[PDB]
Order: structure tokens, then C-alpha cells, then sequence
């Protein structure tokens, strides 16, 4: 339902502190869950940085780098501070808003298993150079 | 803060105390002769049965919370346990409503009390109570499932709306089920109880100006234990319903993230109090009601 | 394929209902009308209920081609409850047979022993022995993807108490002890008591006295039918299991071992059917359950 | 405790029909349920033909269908008819016997989860030519 607009990315040399700001509209903190993914060569959509109620800013180990998650409720932008551009970071980075579950039953979990049915946005082609 | 092992220790303590106390109160209400067993005794026993069924699954939830919300019991037992929490909630609130209505018959209009006792038997009321509880908690059993949400290699007993609703209607079904549970477990039954208790209080002032001392003393004992049970329910389940209703209303009122996080972090403890109510009931029964005290 | 799970579910329903009615009948009569054998009847019903409540879990287990979606704790508890049912049921049958032996061969000694040893203490010792004897099953049972398949099999791990070499020894010892204290020794006591009963009864059965058979059919023959049904439902189990254990030292042909392995599930199925069969036996012979 | 003196190991070219005969002593078909394992160089030992009870004879889906395995309880010799051997199959072959559990508890299953704590043999490298 929400509309996600990504930013940043592109052809930047290695070691840069690239900032990926995924904006949103209607995707409040108490309703939907921010997250960041990147599309695999087989379009497997491997996660790079997800927001979790149990852990909080769950980063994939293979995509560790210097990725950072920060959610600003006021402006409704999720920031992916993917600093120290890695050669693995040469990918199309998409952000998704998987609806956050209710507090009564699921304990306000983020339902990352339903990423297939979530709302996505056309990402940016990060091309990490030397 | 997760409080380390505070939540599972509390859960196991209420498991033990509730099992023992609910067994004791069931034994007390069942060992007595049928003639001495009053119409309120079936409600007492049904509330005890609901508490016993809940604390049976309480060790499962203690293990769930001890493993950082990991559920090594399967989809069926997740469904059954959630179904039993909700059945306990509805059955307990309906039994308290039945006790309060039985009182409202007894004190306010004793002649109408006898008339309604003749018209409606206690067994039919209890059967309808439990059938309604089962049907109203049925959505919990149907839509519940186990899944590794957040991909943390931890099975979490959540509720799936995909069977009956899409993503754009998952929120609608969640809010509808939450509001319906809140209504038929804390508002409509409690509105019935407050109306009955207000008429009871008017009749109590009347008996301050009328009536008989000994019957007033028997009514004092019974209404005291019943109202203490109702107040304990209203203080153990109020944080649950209040916090969850506020969480639902946050999407409409656009509350700050601080308040939403506070509600999210405080909900487990509201669940703790709601679960502790079941074990609290036998101690209340022993403290105030002499019948369980004598046994 | 689906025959074993279907029979398991049918036994679940029939056993739950029948054992509930048996418990209701034994626990609705006044204490004066409740005989010393009624505690054993109720303990048999309780064991059967405690097994048939887990029967749906085993039906799901065999339906999914031996996959266990219930957890290590529930595997432990269910196996514990099968073994507890076995020992408690056979010990209760032993108690019933011993009580009848006392009441027949030496009724004065029957009264003396009933005065010395109450029914409640006997039942408590029976259940404590059953629990402690089924303790190894609960301690050692575990769930694991044996044979590296998606299925989870509820097996017993001997690594805690033994090495790989001594795992065989512990398995054989546990099987032999289970057979000895669940079929061999308890049935030996039952045939000794029944042989003395048969001698004392035949002392009058050499005459016509056909009403004696109806008097037996009241209590003694229903106990005898319970014992015979337990024997016929657990003899395939223990016989096949003991033959499998002995095959390591008799060197059985592969065909015989395969036949035992393939027929063991059905032997287990009959051993589980016995639980639901018992209330029907109560209804057919004993009119007390039929009346209530 | 079984001394699995596996023999028949050799080396062939592509499409080779080498037969591996893992002999054993003390591994009765009822007590020990034997199977075949393949250790690829530089990696952990994998499986090729793990004889089980639920599925009968099992295989490795990556290499399943190339080879046939049968057991003779008479001379206690296990066959691994490594037919149509491929260059992707170039590795070391071990034959092992995990202790099959009893019928009472596990239904006479081969505890392949305990392959680490089982008896092993030696084998011979099969350098399948391309
Ligand atoms: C994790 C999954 C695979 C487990 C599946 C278990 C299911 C198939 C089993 C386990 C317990 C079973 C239930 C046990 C008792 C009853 C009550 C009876 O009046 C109707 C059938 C019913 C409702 C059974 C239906 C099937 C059931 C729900
Ligand atoms: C799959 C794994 C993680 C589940 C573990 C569940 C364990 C921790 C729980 C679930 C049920 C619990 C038991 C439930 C009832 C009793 C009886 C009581 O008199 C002593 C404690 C005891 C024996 C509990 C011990 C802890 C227990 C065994």
C-alpha cells in the first residue's frame, strides 16, 4: 500500500560512505517495517539490512561492511549508512516495507517471511569501483 | 530490557501456583454435596477449569519466552495454546458476568431472581458460555501459525491473515479481531457488570435502610469474593486491553515512536499480569470465601 | 500407508470415550459399593486415557512418514506415557489377579492382607514403580533427522549413558528389562495366581455348578479376559522385539529380520488398540459398566 | 566395532563402471546398517549411498542415479556399483557403518546423524578422467 522512493547509490569508488535514504508515505513505525535488500544475480533478493523487533537492525553477515540502519519517524525515511563500499556492494539496492504485525498476537514482529508480498521500490544500481 | 529470566520464572511460578490452587478449588467445589452446591458454584468451577487449561500450557509459553521467543512445539500446539489463552479470557469474563448477573438477580430483584432461575438453568448458561468462548476464540486457532519471522532461526507463534485477507486487508482483519476481542472480553461484559453492580449498589443502600442482617451478611461474603474477583480481573487484564487498544489507535492518532516503543516493550509485562490472574484467583478464594478456607 | 494413522485415530476416539465412561462409572458409585478392584480398574482407565491423549500425536507421526513436528519434550513425554501405560496396566492386572487369588484360595488371608496393605498404598507404589521404570525412556528419548531426511524421528539416544560400543548393550538391557518387568515377571505372577485359582476353583468345578461360571463372569472372568486381551495385544510386541534382540546372537537370516522390522508397526498398533478394547470388554461382560 | 575393510577402490575415466565392495566383519544387517560416503578433497566428507530403513536405499541427489548399492547379508559385503562415473565424482570414497537402533524405539533406523561416531574404513581415490 505504501509508496517507497529510494535514493543514492550509483558508481562510487570503494571505501566511500554512501548513504541510502529510503523514503516512505503512509508507512509508520507502528504499521510497517523498513528494510533493505539487494537483488542477487539470480534475482534472489538477498537481504542486506533489515529492521527487527527482537534484535534491531539485523545486518547480513556477508553484507556486513559498515551498514547502518536509522529510522526517522518524523520524515519517514529509513537510512542505510552502507559505509566502506565493498565489491559485494555492487548491486541494485531496494528497500521494502513488510507490514509490521500486531502487538496482541505476534508481539509487534516485522514479518520478514512475507517479503514476497511486501511493497518494494525501484532501487539504484550501486557500482562499487576501486 | 528483557529482564533476563524474569518472565519465564514468573510464568513457571504462576504455572505451579495456578495448577495447585485451581486443582484445590475444583476439589472444593466438587467434593461438596449437590444440594449445598449453589448456582454460583458452577461458575466458580468453570473459571477454575479455564485457569487450569491455561496454566497447563503456561510451561510452553515459559519455554517460548525463555528461548528469546522460540517455539519448539509445532503449529498445532501454538494454535492450541493461543486458543486456550483466548478461551480462558472469554470464559473467565463470561463467568464473572454470570456471577455478577446472578447477584444482580439475587439482591436487586429476588423474586425475579427465582423466576429467572426457574426459567433458565445454570447448566444451559454454562454450556452457552463455553460454546460462545470456543466460537469467539476459534479465529485465533484457525489463523495462528508458527514461522521464523525476522529470519532469526527462531519459530514465533504468530497469527496469519493470508488465509482470509490480503496484505492490504491484513491490517483490517487484525484491527477487527483486536477490537472484537477487546469488546466481548472487557467492554460489553464489563458494561453488563457495571450496570448490574450499580443497581446492586442502589439496592445495597436500600438494605442499609431495610432488609435483614443475616441475609445481608451472607450476601456480603458472596458479593465480596465475587467483586474482589472482578476487580482482580479488571486490574490484571486492563493493562493488556488498554495497551493493545492504544497500539491499534496509534495508526489513527500518529503517536510518537517513543510511545509506540513503550507500549511494545511494556506489553509482555501486561501479559504477565493477565497470566498471573489465573493463579491469583485461588489465593483470593482462600482469603475471602470461607468455603474454600474451610476446605 | 494411511491404515495405521486411521486406526490410531479411531483408537484415540474410542479409547477416550470408553475410558471416560469407565472412570465416570467407577467414580460415581458410593465408596461402600466400590470394591477393592475398582481402584485397579480406574488406574487402568487412567493409564489408557493418558496414552490415548498422546495417540493423535503418534497418528500424525506415522501419517507424515515418521516425522515428529512436536519437539523433544513431547517425544519424551509421549514415549514416557506409552511405557507408563504398559507398566501401569500390567501391574494393575497383576494386582487384580493377586486380589482374586487372595479372595479365592485363602479368603481369610485375603482379608488379612487387605487389612495389612491398603489399596491406596498399593496403587501409589504401582505408579511410582511405573514412573521410575519408564524414567530411562524420558531421559534418553530425543528427536533427530535420522537417515538425513526431512523427517524427524523420535528415537532414544544412548550417548548420555553409554558410548557407541556400549549403546548396543544399553539398548539390549533396556529392552530385556522392559520385557522382564512388563510381560515376563508380571505374567509369571499372574499365571502362578491363576493356577492356584484354577486348582481351588476346579475343586468345585469337578461337579456341574455352572452358576459358578456366571459368578466368575461377574468379576473373575472379566479380569481374566482383560489379562488375556493384554497378553494377545502385547505378545506380538514383546515377541517380535525379543526375537530381534536375539537375532544378533542367533544370526537370523535377512528375510526374518526384515519381516520382524516390517511387522513391528502392526504389533505396536495392536498394543495401542488394547487401550480402546478394554472398555468394550467392560461393557460386554461386567454389567456394572453396562448398567451405567 | 566393525572392521570395515573396504576394497575395490580404483581409478577410471569418464563413464567408468567401477564397482566398490565394502567388506565388513561383525556388522550384521540387524545390528549395523552400513552405507557409503564420499569425501571431496579440501572439504568435509559427503554422502553418496547411505543405506537407510525408511527410504530403503538413499542417494545424493547431486549424483543420484549414477550408482547402485546392494547389501548381501551372507558374506557381509556391500556393493557400490559406481557406474557412469563423472569428473564431478572425482573424490575419496569411505564406507561406514552407523549403529542401527532397535525396533522398539527408532523402528530399526540407521542413525546417520551419528556418522561422526561410527566405524570407518580407508577407501581408494577414484580419479575419473574427463
Ligand atoms: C504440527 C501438525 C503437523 C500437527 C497436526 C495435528 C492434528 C492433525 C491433530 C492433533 C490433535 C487432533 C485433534 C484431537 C482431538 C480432536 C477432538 C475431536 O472432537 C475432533 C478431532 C480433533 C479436533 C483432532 C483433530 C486432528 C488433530 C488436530
Ligand atoms: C523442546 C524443549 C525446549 C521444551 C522444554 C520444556 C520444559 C523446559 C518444560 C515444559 C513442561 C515442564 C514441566 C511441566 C510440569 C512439571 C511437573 C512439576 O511437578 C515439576 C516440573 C515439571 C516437570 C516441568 C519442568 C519443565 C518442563 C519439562
Amino acid at each position: 500500500q505504501v509508496q517507497l522512493v529510494e535514493s543514492g547509490g550509483g558508481s562510487v569508488q570503494s571505501g566511500g560512505s554512501l548513504t541510502l535514504s529510503c523514503a516512505a508515505s503512509g508507512s509508520t513505525y507502528s504499521s510497517h517495517c523498513m528494510g533493505w535488500f539487494r537483488q542477487a544475480p539470480g534475482k534472489e533478493r538477498e537481504g542486506v539490512a533489515l529492521m527487527t523487533r527482537s534484535r534491531g537492525t539485523s545486518y547480513a553477515d556477508s553484507v556486513k561492511g559498515r551498514f547502518t540502519i536509522s529510522q526517522d519517524n518524523t520524515k519517514n525515511i529509513l537510512y542505510l549508512q552502507m559505509n566502506s563500499l565493498k565489491p559485494e556492494d555492487t548491486a541494485m539496492y531496494y528497500c521494502a516495507a513488510v507490514p509490521r504485525a500486531g502487538i496482541e498476537y505476534s508481539g509487534a514482529y516485522c514479518k520478514w517471511n512475507m517479503k514476497d508480498s511486501g511493497s518494494w521500490g525501484q532501487g539504484t544500481q550501486v557500482t562499487v569501483s576501486s | 530490557k528483557s529482564s533476563g529470566a524474569l518472565i519465564p520464572a514468573i510464568y513457571m511460578l504462576v504455572f505451579l501456583l495456578g495448577t495447585t490452587g485451581n486443582g484445590l478449588v475444583l476439589w472444593t467445589v466438587f467434593r461438596s454435596s449437590r444440594e449445598k452446591r449453589r448456582s454460583a458454584d458452577i461458575f466458580i468451577a468453570s473459571l477454575a477449569v479455564a485457569d487450569l487449561t491455561f496454566v497447563v500450557t503456561l510451561p510452553l509459553w515459559a519455554t517460548y519466552t525463555y528461548r528469546d521467543y522460540d517455539w519448539p512445539f509445532g503449529t498445532f500446539f501454538c494454535k492450541l495454546s493461543s486458543y486456550l489463552i483466548f478461551v480462558n479470557m472469554y470464559a473467565s469474563v463470561f463467568c464473572l458476568t454470570g456471577l455478577s448477573f446472578d447477584r444482580y438477580l439475587a439482591i436487586v430483584r429476588p423474586v425475579a431472581n427465582a423466576r429467572l432461575r426457574l426459567r433458565v438453568s445454570g447448566a444451559v448458561a454454562t454450556a452457552v458460555l463455553w460454546v460462545l468462548a470456543a466460537l469467539l476464540a476459534m479465529p485465533v486457532m484457525v489463523l495462528r501459525t508458527t514461522g521464523d519471522l525476522e529470519n532469526t532461526t527462531k519459530v514465533q507463534c504468530y497469527m496469519d491473515y493470508s488465509m482470509v485477507a490480503t496484505v492490504s486487508s491484513e491490517w483490517a482483519w487484525e484491527v477487527g479481531l483486536g477490537v472484537s476481542s477487546t469488546t466481548v472480553g472487557f467492554v460489553v461484559p464489563f458494561t453488563i457488570m457495571l450496570t448490574c453492580y450499580f443497581f446492586i449498589a442502589q439496592t445495597i443502600a436500600g438494605h442499609f435502610r431495610k432488609e435483614r442482617i443475616e441475609g445481608l451478611r451472607k450476601r456480603r461474603r458472596l458479593l465480596s469474593i465475587i467483586v474482589v474477583l472482578v476487580v482482580t480481573f479488571a486490574l490484571c487484564w486492563m493493562p493488556y486491553h488498554l495497551v493493545k487498544t492504544l497500539y491499534m489507535l496509534g495508526s489513527l492518532l500518529h503517536w510518537p515512536c517513543d510511545f509506540d516503543l513503550f507500549l511494545m516493550n511494556i506489553f509482555p509485562y501486561c501479559t504477565c499480569i493477565s497470566y498471573v490472574n489465573s493463579c491469583l484467583n485461588p489465593f483470593l478464594y482462600a482469603f475471602f470465601d470461607p468455603r474454600f478456607r474451610q476446605a
